[PDB]
């Protein structure tokens, strides 16, 4: 009996939270515990903070009977992870100090079982400190229109400046071809929450960032209906996607200084 | 210009 | 209180008249007076006319207080144009003598509101005097049907012949391959209009014209579900997307000789 | 009256055929006789073979007066037979001793008719005799599976062992990210066999095959919802999508050795 | 050969 | 290696 078993009732948020990585990092350790299935990584250039949790209770069941590190290249795991499809049953098995990551794709409409055995790596990373952090101001909003904003900006400008004040949040470019801005103001929708605006304003705050970054970010948006963006002078921007239970994916961006 | 993220955290 | 103030309901409209424009025209003015927004420009290789008309009708409001020609980098607008969502409320606003043309985009899924600063460019180009013509021969067909037969056409044929007669009107080629001939007949559908072929047959004529220009001007397919074709000897072939009320977008393609 | 006239009730399944060969077949004959349409033709690189018949109870009606040949680049066929939509009548005729095709497309949508006349060429290719084999193993198995198979394994390495015994059919790969595998077993669904498995096993069998050829024919996924693979040693692969009536398009292997 | 479009139109 | 079709299947 292996160290490490845990399965997913369904394929789909393995494949769709590798997804939401894989442009961003190279490689990195999955940190494997009692709690569930962590990552944290650097992006490739050094600019952004990965970190994700799947935690036990998303998994039916999960087991982790010693910690373990499965150190993955994602490109590697993703022509694995491909071949799962979104309503497979998957089950992530490692043995202690791991050569292999054992996958296992139970097809939930023929009788096929995929399986695969994915060479590990051996990844020298530092664990970074997430300090506690006040933020000075924080935005709920639907992840397609954070989407939308930050890709359609992007057409036009490499940077954004976001800034929140009693006037709601503004997402500002200046480029080639003009000037665009877009205003988010405190909102609420009865019968569709997810379209709901929701805006913590604790000081006015204003910091520029690259918009390449966080389109990069919203490779989540299928992850989660809503988005949290969190903004504090000193700190890097923080975008949230808050899964079921206490499961999350979060990016922390450098500003732009 | 572009910061670095490493300056925003400490290493555990 | 700006000299230019439109607003539309639904920015699709503007949205599709652009992007049935855009591969044709690199840059032009928008003619803005009491009647609506109008546009003339030839293609960027003069073998095309392009005219169109937004008549102020269209709007909900229209104001224009004073004559205005909004000169204007296609390609720029399409960039700022990409973050209207189709159903968002889009107004237009430019002062006298403008420097930029205003753009506000209004969702009407969440409190989103994008506002835009276009740099205006300065354009002389000569207005056309577009004749009162009386055609050979025309054919009003379905929109989507013109767009096969042409985009079709043209795997085979860089030219294609254009003849009506008593017989329907046929869209012939000629190339390395074979011969391919398009055949449409005078047909009424009761149910479904727009799949009628209405034509109108002064004079049998015969006119070649380049099917990459015929393909082009299919991109406003999607503005109107019968597209009207317009063929005398001695003038340009018109295709005309006839709107809503009295607006129109039509294409003038001068022959092969 | 031509020597050949055969019309399709609907011009999908000849656009399916060919859409399903072309990425192997640069140029081939259409043999026509009175049972139907045939086609066989090695791949471009030699190492399958394409094996194809659309029966004369397939048309509506079909005529052959005479055997007739139909030399053809599949590229070209390809330029003409995208002009037919897959709901228009589609009508083959040829003379003896042909130099073109005739083809003649009836849209069901509006009146319009599209003939062409694509040039034939002179194609010196020798029959191949398929002998009667009596398979160590035949799996029949829903298409898409097949195609996502191959396409997934496809991804990890360029060969892959099939094996067929008691415990199933097993598609294995070993690449530089580690190894795969899918296996199919024996399985009965009652409501939508299309997604049963069945396997006939003679006698264990273990051969190595191009994924590359196997996506290729997974081209043809759309012209049946199940396929069957064939394996014995010293014979190619059959991979056999049997199509409504007696008509078929089989693809032969020639294995790794 | 393909025609200019300007010499079907007057300039105003 | 790779093995060619021909040799397969006898010429009519
Ligand atoms: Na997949
Ligand atoms: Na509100
Ligand atoms: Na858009
Ligand atoms: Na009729
Ligand atoms: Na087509
Ligand atoms: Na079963």
């Amino acid at each position: 009996a292996m160290a490490l078993e845990a399965r997913l009732e369904q394929a789909s948020i393995l494949k769709k939270v590798v997804d939401a990585i894989k442009d961003l990092v190279q490689d990195c350790n999955f940190d494997c515990n009692d709690s569930g299935i962590a990552l944290q990584a650097m992006d490739n250039s050094h600019v952004a903070l990965v970190s994700m949790m799947l935690k036990a209770e998303g998994f039916s069941p999960y087991r982790c009977d010693r910690n373990i590190a499965l150190g993955v290249n994602l490109t590697s795991l993703t022509k694995v992870l491909r071949a799962a499809q979104n309503e497979d049953i998957l089950t992530l098995k490692a043995e202690d100090a791991p050569d292999v990551l054992n996958l296992v794709f139970e097809s939930s409409e023929t009788d096929r079982i995929s399986e695969y055995d994915l060479k590990l790596m051996d990844i020298d990373q530092e664990h970074l400190g997430i300090p506690e952090t006040e933020y000075a101001a924080t935005i709920t909003m639907p992840s397609n229109e954070f989407k939308r904003i930050t890709t359609d900006l992007m057409a036009m400008s490499e940077s954004v400046t976001i800034e929140a004040n009693k006037d709601g949040v503004k997402f500002s470019c200046q480029g080639d071809i003009g000037n665009g801005s877009v205003t988010l103001r405190q909102h609420t929708n009865v019968e569709k929450p997810n379209e709901s605006i929701e805006i913590e304003l604790s000081e006015p705050v204003s910091l520029t960032f690259s918009l390449k970054y966080l389109v990069n970010f919203c490779k989540a948006s299928a992850l989660s209906n809503t988005v949290k963006i969190c903004l504090s002078n000193e700190v890097p921007l923080l975008v949230e996607y808050s899964l079921g239970g206490s499961s999350y994916l979060r990016f922390y961006l450098a500003p732009k200084i | 210009q572009q910061a670095r993220i490493e300056g925003f955290f400490k290493v555990i």
